[PDB]
């Protein structure tokens, strides 16, 4: 009858390739832009907060996960939530268990197993969310991206959702300043990359812009209208 | 155990096993029922007039309590089904609570019942829209229906199953005051409704009457067809 | 891992079960089976008809004893054959366990018929494609049964299921009265089943069981010989 | 290469999915035909 | 195989080729089918508003409550199929009572808003319990209601997001109350302002005639409660009109 | 696997449950049985439908199951589910026994028998039970009843009815011919044969075709007697003499 | 060959009560490409495989179809290979219960009987799939003496007294009956003998030592053997003399 | 071939070919190329990991994983399910030690992997997993080992091995080698010859080669072969690459 | 090349008709068994 290969998830394509798992990853491409970058002694995420309507506050995007590690989410909210309220689950038993704080990338494993599971279940779906993770352990600052399709990725920087190639592309080129950029420089970079995915029309402002950073001396805090004004000021 | 998602949405947002179920409702006799100053008054369509038949086993208005009772259109086993659990929740609420359910407690349970049917996993909608009247501990009067998608709302006068559109329209238009003065008057307003519909008088109609501080009443076929002969008086004026 | 929990036999637009029909159908294409109540004993004959010499005759048996005195043949599918001896076996077991009298043929037949009902409603199962003929002396009088996919169980004096059961049944309803002994039973059921038999039969070909006060028990194939020697 | 053949099981899907719609509103047809003459007596 | 509908081809948790999920797209449609309803957070208050819709004149508009208490600081503007929004209105009352006993302070409209939109996506088949929904709510709430941070409004869809809206409207005359809204909002109205602002919009886009009976007007204060205005109460503020 | 989903208990687009009326035109092709309550009992008569003569007959009945010390019923459609829910009804009135040490009344056993059928075709996707019953019983309350069940799961009271075969023609003829209240045992037996006689218009009713049973109270203890074949032959041969009485 | 609804996609009958997965498992035996022929004498039972190595890359010792299940019964498995594994595994796991539950060695029809019983499980439920592989187990019985027994994905077994599974088992089927119908007394020389004349008429390929695999049993020394190179080609050159 | 029989692991193609199977290993071959070879004293493994791009850090999407003390693993295909059947490797490698108190011979682990991979291969209710993985580990009383799993679930020995887009080739100049006389330093640098011959350059532009042994010269540890080793190795493909 | 692209057409054609033969086929058998009753057919040995 119908395309017989695009509803399930467990239904293999003639041509080796899960279709759903492919629709959750356009479900990420969908969303708002977000770009994150790192130094050699911090990560920061910044996000391009879109607004429903002209009198609606901006959509959160970067969320706190534990006292050393932050995420940016890209795709379906609830998706976003559940994922993230079990990232924060998994580092506190870490920090009851351990009383250490949890390493990103064994937090990033677990995720992509966590995801990994309903990718090869009859009924479940993939988690149609994209997270950039950025988060500060022993082995110096770290970010990571996380796709539908339960593949992680070890970052030097990125950017996922609506126009992220125009982002990604100023990354690339300009991969080999980040590791020397201090932080100030290091957010103007990530919002220099964040404006090259606005159409002409729009530029940065406080409120459609939020900042979150990790570092080796510093709180996760994820910097909001008011104080995004000091990051910003100085781009062009 | 069976999990199938029965009812999911359509395009368009419509739930189509609700509008099936309506559909259901839609086939099934006629029910009428109008509030009244001190009395409580449901009628019912009965197509299954066949005479060899005991009365007693269909009948379509069921004391949900003392002070509780419903008449239902669409689908009768669901319609069972729905009227013991709300007297298993009467009786519970009367022993939690201690005081006797009001209309619209029992009415909220029969329609979340109806609502969780509709969204649960691996059942169909009760294909069932009820009519509970009663009184309140107050003497306050009360007509509610709950219809299969779990909606309820509060009537003076409301009819459902086949021709509920046509008696609808019948009680928008003969609904008044004075209408409602006395009991005589509801009863007459109740037959004259199904009437309307209805294929021949009397011998089809099912009417039950409640009033203060008394149970349910059900009105014998002479009591139905006394009544029926006065409406005639009255119509040749 | 978890099974379907929708039933696949449903009700067609006709008002019938058609996985029944189907099965009754793999029933009517299996080998002969026949089955004559006699006044005191009951026979149960199918044929065991091997594609090669290869096949051992004595590894399987198709006449399998249930309790000491009851026994059943079948004519369709052996794996489900097997299946429903087995759960025959534990029912009788259990009936045993508790009332400590051998199960009655009736109780059992009814117990069988219960697991072929069950397996025609629950979910994501297939309706059994055997139907059995259930032999058992009991209470001083021979029994005999035949329960079909359905789980519907019929009292039968002379019976045939599988190929050509119809003209079986004819062949019986032609030659069979009330007063026949045990062995005039036995004869009766080896011509029906030559009746159908394509080839010449013989003792490894067929499988006859009977059942009496002694109790039930699978003829040997000495005992087959001297039966069929007698035509 | 694969393409053409892609395509060719698209089109094939296709035309295979219309007959069977073709096929099931047939018996739609018939069996609303069939049952739509009487009431249904569990409805009441 | 014959007589199976296209209604079943799909699973409830599938996704369209543009990465949506088919039932929360068709719940979103759902809510274009609701009853209009507008929500003003002013900095002295925030004002709900919702049409009953009353079919018949039999019908008592008392009973049609579109609009609830989730508690004396939390209110709840309903569009779409009211009968689903009931689980999440107690999920909310359960929530905020769960919050007080457990820490003795009033819980945030966000953090309530973030709970009931929890539920949103939580649906599905035989991979969860018997308890599972199997679709999702084919309603949009306003939850509004004053906290530590002052008035707030939040507007939830299917989808589970939840945003916070200075006015938003929602249902089926969305559009037009949405930029009559943005034609009239300032950051520094009053609240007797956004409620005859709110009135005026609902008799622009209700077929309807305005009057006491056939809209439900509630207030979220500072100072006082939720309170829900009747008649006597109403007529004074649509008189102006 | 929704693919392979029957979706037995769901609605149609007009609203009807097309598996309960399969199951109805089921049974309406089964065998036919009929009751009619009488003022001095109640009585089943059944149409046997395997009528061939190597069949041995050896239990109580075919069709008429025993239900307890006081009821009793016929089953019309699938014999199976007619065993489950025989079986089910039996089990039904021993627990009320148990819980209240006194017979079931009738409407009860039907109402739970009929709520199982109602659940069967709620929810659980499994096929409904194509199988309508036909029960008499009597009781300190109501006294001697008739009812009929439905695979929908609907029962009801009725004082003469049949389900199965040639049900419409059985129904329009007891419609004409019941008296009401004035119908004794008798009279109800030669209705019962006489009906049975125009049901069974291809078979010509001979005795061996129909297993009827009646229920009657004897000195407080309830008897449900299943006919003999003398008494059911005179039965016969007094509604022929009857028939041919008619042309004089 | 008729069908109606799902009945060649799940294990459901077809109109005239065939249940077309159970043959399509069937055609998943034939897709292997391999072919098993087992042969029992009067002391001895002997199960000869074809032993294709497709890369020279392979371990050759990893790849065998002759699996020990117990210490006494052997068994050749013909189909697809993860399902033999599957049906060996759980053949293992049987005998093993069987011996700690009963206190004595599983007899070779009892365990093929409850391997076929699994079996007759997966063509009665619709959710998963009949095992695409055939099982030819073999031993001795303490009282019946050699042993040879067959489970296929129908849920079917019986003894043999002598059988083939695989591509070419129609060939060898009627060879081996020409043989047995002969009954000039199988010594165990004979019966492998026969196993292998059988296996290499059929295949035309007059195997090297290496291309088969051999695994006997024999009253004198009950324990399962799988035959090493030096034996097969012992046997090998006793077939060229003649 | 299919658009009938090719939707669910728990159906039968009338050809008794299950379709998903068949599309997990299609999925497989469309990734790049991991190679294994098995020498005197261990296996070394090779992964040419593609770098999709550039912004990823010098390590992201390993597909050298490392399942136990002992045993190493390289995979092919989806590297979600990869990670999967990683983890379900530790697992039994941590229960067999944890039961049984000693080290989880590969032999054994293969075959516990393989037949969890199976279980995945027979209902509708699950999807076969879409990777292919080799295992390798040396114990000085077992020698070196090398295993791959398919997604059917099949296991064998194999001197060396090629899994994904390149597999062919890369198997047509592995059999050149003479591994069976070779040790694990000059191993090394025939697989990275090996991956560098069997990549292309001008379809997928860069890859980064992912190196690691287990065997005597590191005491059965499996390790991520040294920088200074590697260093030497690439230089050596890309001298040979010329 | 185009050679095996137009032998793919053939294929493709004539698995089509033989696909739509085959679920011809299936569709009147589904219509002679579960619907179209005759009314001298009396049920099976499993309606009583
Ligand atoms: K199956």
């Amino acid at each position: 009858f119908r395309n017989q290969y695009d509803n399930d998830v467990t239904v293999w394509s003639p041509q080796g390739r899960i279709h759903q798992i492919e629709y959750a990853m356009e479900a990420v491409k969908q969303g708002s832009a977000t770009v994150g970058l790192k130094s050699k002694t911090h990560a920061v995420l910044v996000a391009l907060k879109r607004a429903q309507s002209e009198l609606a506050a901006h959509q959160k995007k970067i969320l706190h996960v534990d006292n050393h590690i932050g995420i940016s989410i890209a795709g379906l909210t609830a998706d976003a939530r559940l994922l993230c309220n079990f990232m924060r689950q998994e580092c506190l038993d870490s920090r009851f268990v351990f009383d250490r704080p949890l390493p990103v990338s064994r937090l990033v494993s677990l995720i992509g197993s966590k995801t990994q599971i309903p990718t090869q279940r009859y009924g479940r779906r993939p988690y149609g969310v994209g997270l950039l993770i950025a988060g500060y352990d022993d082995m110096g600052p770290h970010i990571f991206q996380t796709c539908p399709s339960a593949n992680y990725f070890d970052c030097r920087a990125m950017s996922i959702g609506a126009r992220s190639q125009s982002a990604r592309t100023y990354l690339e080129r300009h991969m080999s300043e980040f590791m020397e950029c201090n932080l100030n420089e290091l957010v103007k970079h990530g919002l220099r990359a964040l404006r090259e995915t606005l159409p002409a029309e729009q530029d940065l402002t406080t409120k459609n812009v939020s900042i979150g950073i990790v570092g080796k001396d510093l709180e996760f805090t994820i910097y909001d209208d008011d104080d995004v004004s000091p990051f910003l000021e100085g781009l062009e | 155990s069976y999990d199938r998602a029965i009812t999911v949405f359509s395009p368009d947002g419509h739930l189509f096993q609700v509008e099936y179920a309506q559909e259901a409702v839609k086939k099934g006799s006629t029910a009428v029922g109008v509030r009244g100053r001190d009395i409580v008054v449901l009628g019912v369509e009965k197509k299954s007039v066949a005479k060899l038949q005991d009365e007693r086993t269909v009948r379509k208005i069921c004391a949900l309590d003392d002070n509780v009772c419903m008449a239902f259109a669409g689908l009768t086993a669901d319609a069972r089904i729905v009227i013991n659990r709300a007297r298993v929740e009467c009786q519970s609420h009367r022993l939690t609570v201690e005081d006797p359910v009001t209309v619209e407690y029992i009415t909220r349970y029969i329609a979340s019942l109806k609502q969780r049917y509709t969204q649960s996993n691996g059942r169909r909608p009760f294909g069932i829209s009820a009519l509970i009247v009663g009184f309140d501990f107050d003497g306050t009067p009360r007509l509610y229906q709950t219809d299969p998608s779990g909606t309820y709302h509060a009537w003076k006068a409301n009819a459902i199953g086949r021709g509920a559109k046509s008696v609808r329209e019948f009680l928008e238009k003969n609904y008044t005051d004075e209408a409602i003065e006395t009991d005589d008057l509801t009863i007459k307003l109740v037959i004259k409704a199904l009437l309307e519909v209805v294929q021949s008088g009397g011998k089809n109609i099912e009417l039950a009457v409640m009033r203060r501080d008394q149970s349910l009443k059900i009105l014998n076929p002479e009591e139905i067809e006394k009544y029926v002969a006065e409406i005639e008086k009255e119509k040749e004026e | 891992e978890r099974g379907y929990s929708f039933s696949l036999t449903t009700f067609s637009p006709s008002g019938k079960l058609v996985q029944i029909e189907y099965a009754l159908a793999a029933v009517a294409g299996g080998a002969p089976s026949v089955g004559i109540k006699a006044a005191n004993g009951v026979v149960l004959a199918t044929e065991k008809k091997q594609k090669s010499i290869l096949y051992d005759e004595r590894s399987v048996h198709k006449v399998e004893p249930i309790t000491k005195h009851i026994g059943l043949v079948y004519s369709g599918m052996g794996p489900d054959y097997r299946v429903l001896v087995h759960r025959a076996r534990k029912l009788a077991q259990q009936y045993y366990l508790v009332y400590q009298e051998p199960i009655p043929t009736a109780q059992l037949v009814q117990r069988v018929a219960s697991v072929m009902q069950e397996y025609t409603q629950s979910g994501g199962v297939r309706p059994f494609g055997v139907s059995l003929l259930i032999c058992g002396w009991n209470e001083g009088r021979p029994y005999l049964f035949q329960s079909d996919p359905s789980g519907a169980y019929f009292a039968w004096k002379a019976t045939a299921m599988g190929k050509n059961y119809v003209n079986g049944k004819t062949f019986l309803e032609k030659r069979y009265n009330e007063d026949l002994e045990l062995e005039d039973a036995i004869h009766t059921a080896i011509l029906t089943l030559k009746e159908s038999f394509e080839g010449q039969m013989t003792e490894d070909n067929i499988e006859v069981g009977i059942c009496n006060e002694a109790g039930f028990r699978r003829l040997t194939p000495t005992e087959v010989k001297d039966y069929l020697a007698a035509i | 290469e694969e393409k053409v053949r892609e395509e060719y099981e698209e089109i094939l899907n296709t035309k295979l999915a219309e007959q069977y719609d073709a096929f099931v509103k047939f018996t739609h047809d018939q069996i609303m035909r069939r049952y739509g003459e009487q009431p249904a007596s569990y409805v009441s | 195989m014959f007589l199976t509908r296209s209604e079943y081809d799909r699973g409830v948790n599938t996704f369209s080729p543009e990465g949506r999920l088919f039932q929360v797209e068709y719940a979103i449609e759902a809510i274009k089918l609701g009853s209009t309803a507008i929500g003003i957070q002013t900095s002295e208050g925030v004002c709900l508003a919702v049409e009953k819709r009353i079919t018949s004149p039999l019908m008592e508009p008392s009973s049609i409550e579109k609009i609830v208490e989730i508690d004396a600081h939390i209110g709840c503007a309903m569009s779409g199929l009211i009968a689903d929004a009931k689980t999440l209105i107690d999920k909310a009352r359960v929530e905020t009572q769960n919050h007080w006993f457990t820490y003795n302070e009033t819980m945030t409209v966000e953090s309530v808003t973030q709970a009931v939109s929890n539920l949103a996506l939580q649906f599905g088949e035989e991979d969860a319990d018997p308890g599972a929904m199997s679709r999702p709510f084919g309603v949009a709430l306003l939850f509004g209601g004053v906290d530590e941070k002052g008035p707030q409004l939040f507007h939830m869809d299917p989808s589970g997001t939840f945003v916070q809206c200075d006015a938003r409207a929602i249902g089926s005359a969305s559009e037009g109350a949405q930029s009559s809204l943005q034609e009239v909002y300032h950051k520094s109205m009053t609240l007797k302002e956004a409620i005859k602002s709110s009135l005026i919009i609902l008799k622009q886009v209700m077929e309807e005639k305005l009057n006491a009976t056939n809209i439900e007007l509630a207030t979220v204060q500072p100072g006082q409660n939720f309170h829900m205005f009747t008649k006597e109460e109403l007529e004074e503020v649509i008189k102006d009109i | 696997s929704r693919r392979y989903d029957s979706r037995t208990t769901i609605f149609s687009p007009e609203g009807r449950l097309y598996q309960v009326e399969y199951a109805m035109e089921a049974i309406g092709h089964a065998g036919t049985c009929l009751g009619i309550l009488a003022n001095d009992g109640v009585l089943l008569a059944a149409e046997r439908r395997n009528i061939h003569k190597l069949l041995d007959e050896v239990f109580f009945s075919e069709k008429i199951y025993k239900l307890n010390e006081d009821m009793a019923c016929s089953v019309a459609g699938i014999t199976s589910d007619a065993n489950v829910l025989t079986n089910e009804l039996r089990l039904i009135a021993q627990r009320y026994l148990l819980q209240y040490q006194e017979p079931i009344p009738c409407e009860q056993l039907v109402t739970a028998l009929c709520d199982i059928k109602q659940a069967y075709t709620q929810f659980g996707g499994k096929r409904p039970f194509g199988v309508s019953l036909l029960y008499i019983g009597w009781d300190k309350h109501y006294g001697f009843q008739l009812y009929q069940s439905d695979p929908s799961g609907n029962y009801g009271g009725w004082k003469a009815t049949c389900i199965g075969n040639n049900s419409a023609a059985a129904v329009s003829m007891l419609k004409q011919d019941y008296k009401e209240g004035e119908m004794t045992l008798k009279s109800a037996l030669a209705l019962a044969i006489k009906v049975l006689n125009k049901t069974m218009d291809v078979s010509k009713l001979s005795a061996e075709k129909v297993e009827i049973a009646t229920l009657t109270r004897e000195n407080g203890k309830t008897v449900i007697r299943v006919l003999k074949q003398k008494e059911v032959e005179q039965l016969i041969k007094k509604h022929e003499e009857e028939e041919a009485k008619a042309e004089r | 060959g008729s069908s109606a609804g799902f009945d060649r996609h799940i294990t459901i009958f077809s109109p005239e009560g065939r249940l077309y997965q159970v043959e399509y498992a069937f055609k998943a035996i034939n897709q292997g490409g391999l072919t098993s022929v087992a042969v029992r004498g009067k002391d001895c039972a002997v199960i000869v495989t074809q032993k294709k190595v497709p890369d020279k890359l392979l371990d050759s010792s990893t790849v065998t179809h002759l699996f020990k299940i117990t210490e006494n019964i052997g068994c050749v498995m013909t189909g697809m290979t993860a399902d033999s594994r599957s049906q060996v595994q759980r053949a293992r796991y049987e005998a093993a219960n069987w011996k700690y539950k009963y206190g004595y060695e599983i007899p070779v029809d009892m365990l093929c009987k409850r391997i076929a019983d699994i079996s007759q499980v997966y063509t009665q439920n619709a959710e998963m799939r009949p095992l695409g592989c055939c099982m030819i187990l073999i031993g001795i019985d303490e009282e019946q003496g050699p042993q040879v027994y067959k489970c296929d994905p129908a849920g079917y077994y019986c003894g043999f007294k002598a059988t083939a599974a695989g591509v070419k088992q129609t060939e060898s089927t009627s060879f081996l009956e020409k043989k047995v119908k002969k009954k000039f007394d199988w010594t165990f020389e004979q019966t492998v003998e026969t196993a292998i004349t059988c296996l290499s008429t059929v295949l035309s390929i007059d195997f090297k030592p290496s291309e088969i695999e051999v695994g006997v049993v024999t009253v004198e020394n009950p324990k399962f053997r799988i035959l090493t190179e030096a034996e097969i080609d012992a046997h090998l050159v006793a077939l060229a003399e003649r | 071939i299919g658009t009938g029989y090719d939707l669910s692991a728990s159906t039968f193609s009338p050809d008794g070919r299950v379709f998903q199977v068949e599309y997990a290993m299609k999925a497989v071959e469309n990734s790049s190329t991991a190679i294994g070879i098995r020498c005197k004293d261990g296996v070394v493994f090779g992964v040419e990991k593609l770098v999709l791009s550039k912004l990823y850090e010098e390590g992201s999407n390993k597909r050298l994983f490392n399942v136990d003390r002992h045993v190493g693993m390289a995979v092919a295909g989806l590297l979600a399910d990869a990670r999967s059947l990683a983890d379900i490797a530790r697992e039994e490698a941590s229960n067999f030690r944890s039961n049984f108190g000693y080290n989880i011979p590969l032999k054994h682990l293969a075959d516990r992997v393989a037949m969890y991979v199976h279980a995945y291969t027979l209902y509708s209710a699950v999807r076969p997993f879409g990777c292919s993985f080799m295992l390798g580990s040396y114990s000085v009383n077992d020698g070196a080992q090398l295993y791959m799993i398919d997604p059917s679930g099949v296991s064998y020995g194999y001197w060396g091995c090629a899994i994904g887009k390149a597999r062919q080739a890369a198997k047509t100049e592995i059999e050149k080698l003479q591994m069976k006389e070779m040790t694990c330093r000059d191993i090394v640098k025939e697989v990275a010859k090996i991956i560098y011959i069997v990549h292309d350059e001008v379809k997928d532009k860069a890859f980064e080669l992912e190196l690691s042994w287990v065997g005597e010269l590191t005491n059965g540890r499996h390790e991520i072969v040294p920088k200074d080793i590697r260093e030497e190795a690439e230089k050596y493909a890309k001298e040979s690459l010329k």
